[PDB]
């Protein structure tokens, strides 16, 4: 600290935390905030784990097909 | 058995009190009850710039004719301004009483706004603003005025903003004259060998013409510039007031405080109508910054919880050898003559002074600090290299112990 950096001509105004009050327009902001995040992600999150969905399935239902008898066999 | 300061209002409303002393050298002036807490962010340079045009000349007494006179007699003519008080003062000899007046008569009164001087007193103000910056202090007082007193017009300064400055005209500058300038908020105050009966008939000749929420906020303002060689930090808490009388209580603790580590520090009361600024404004190198505070923060907390009689004692004598302050000298005594008319309504004696500081003890002390020093949000303005400057939850932790 009082060498961490060199930064000039920065004015940083700030209040009391008693004076302020503690939850500004939580769900004001905070939904379209989260909301605004949400759209700012989705795509680079969600196709990956919806593919690994199909493909959890997909394992599941031909691992089934796979265990189920062959009628055609002894027969 | 002090010299009274009679006193002698005029029907306009012009209080005219003055105290009589050896010296055959007399100050004179009037004092204003009209600052930059009067201003509404579209005047705000006004009281400055009309303090700058007052001594340019008047209509009876047109340009620097008006100042040869002054020079004439060998008089001193000074003005000044704060946020809440306005002064033009004189200091003369006893036998050219009656001209002085008349003189300080033309200056608030009749007094004369050129438009040439206009435009030549702008580049004067903005010149010196545009190096104010330089003093730091004063920055940083700024800063903390600003910050402690946001959304108020105690925020703002008594230069004002270069904006302003440029955007002022003499029809403003005319009302800020003919609006903060009546005769009721007004004060002729004398101090030294002056007669008070010849002074209140001069008062009667000339000047008989003069026309008939706040709030404190604890907030971070941090101004990081780091190729300043020394940081300027001031921490204050809200004061309580011209006419509340443990400021005399305070004025003891600021005492005791003293100035003990780095260097620079300070200690200050500055008292509003019913508001103030109560604190300490030290300076100094990148590593002490925080200690100083760290050192600060305990001294305070000492005097709101191990205030011993001894150094209630030492402070007590501090504030009265500090009495000096009214001295006999004739500018000093009219100075105090002029705020004690303005905020408190009457000249308060040294004899009911010390009746104040020697009624405080130790006792009384601790709890007023703790009244106005302990668990309070300060608020803090720091300038220069001030990134070990700590922030507010330091502070504001360090404004209690937990012991």
């Amino acid at each position: 600290f009082g060498n961490l950096a060199r930064i000039r001509h920065v004015i940083s105004y700030s209040l009391s935390p008693f004076e302020q009050r503690a939850f500004p327009s939580y769900f004001s902001k905070g939904i379209p905030n989260v909301l605004r995040r949400t759209r700012e992600r989705i795509l680079r999150v969600a196709p990956p784990f919806v593919v690994v969905y199909l493909i959890y399935t997909w394992g599941n239902q031909e691992f089934e097909q796979s265990k189920r008898k062959n009628p055609a066999m002894y027969e | 058995s002090v010299p009274e300061t009679q006193v002698s209002i005029l029907d306009n409303g012009l209080r005219v009190a003055s105290e009589q002393s050896s010296h055959a050298t007399c100050t004179v002036g009037v004092w204003i009850d009209a600052g930059s807490r009067y201003e509404t962010e579209k005047n705000n340079g006004a009281g400055y710039f009309l303090e700058h045009l007052a001594f340019k000349g008047t209509k009876n007494r047109p340009g620097n004719a008006l100042e040869k006179e002054v020079e004439s007699i060998g008089a001193h003519l000074n003005a000044y301004s704060t946020r809440e008080h306005t002064a033009y003062l004189i200091k003369a000899l006893s036998k050219d009483l009656p001209k002085v007046v008349e003189l300080l008569a033309d200056i608030v009164q009749n007094s004369s706004l050129e438009d040439s001087q206009i435009e030549k007193e702008r580049d004067v103000i903005l010149r010196e603003m545009q190096e104010n910056d330089a003093s730091m202090q004063n920055v940083v007082f700024d800063y903390l005025h600003a910050t402690a007193f946001q959304g108020t017009p105690l925020a703002q300064a008594v230069e004002g903003p270069s904006e302003n400055v440029r955007r002022l005209s003499r029809t403003d500058l005319t009302d800020y004259l003919n609006r903060h300038y009546k005769a009721p908020r007004m004060v002729l105050a004398a101090a030294g060998g002056v007669e008070h009966q010849q002074l209140l008939d001069l008062a009667q000749k000339h000047l008989s013409s003069v026309s008939r929420p706040c709030r404190f906020t604890g907030s971070e303002i941090r101004h990081r510039d780091d190729a300043l060689p020394l940081a300027h930090v001031a921490i204050a808490v809200e004061g309580p007031g011209w006419a509340n009388p443990d400021n005399v209580t305070l004025q003891v603790a600021n005492a005791i405080i003293g100035h003990y580590l780095c260097q620079s520090f300070q200690t200050f009361n500055i008292s509003y109508s019913d508001t103030g600024l109560l604190g300490a404004h030290f300076v100094c190198d990148a590593m002490s910054i925080d200690d100083m505070v760290f050192f600060l923060q305990g001294q305070w907390m000492r005097l709101c919880t191990s205030a011993t009689e001894s150094e209630v004692t030492r402070g007590k004598n501090i504030l009265r050898n500090a009495l000096v302050s009214h001295l006999d000298g004739t500018t000093p005594v009219c100075e105090d003559i002029g705020r004690s008319l303005l905020t408190y309504g009457r000249r308060i004696p040294l004899a009911e002074w010390e009746s104040r500081i020697q009624e405080v003890d130790a006792q009384m002390l601790r709890d007023i600090c703790s009244k106005y020093f302990y668990d309070q949000c300060p608020a803090v303005a720091g300038y220069g290299p001030i990134e070990q400057l700590p922030d507010y939850n330091r502070i504001r932790s360090g404004m209690f112990w937990l012991r």
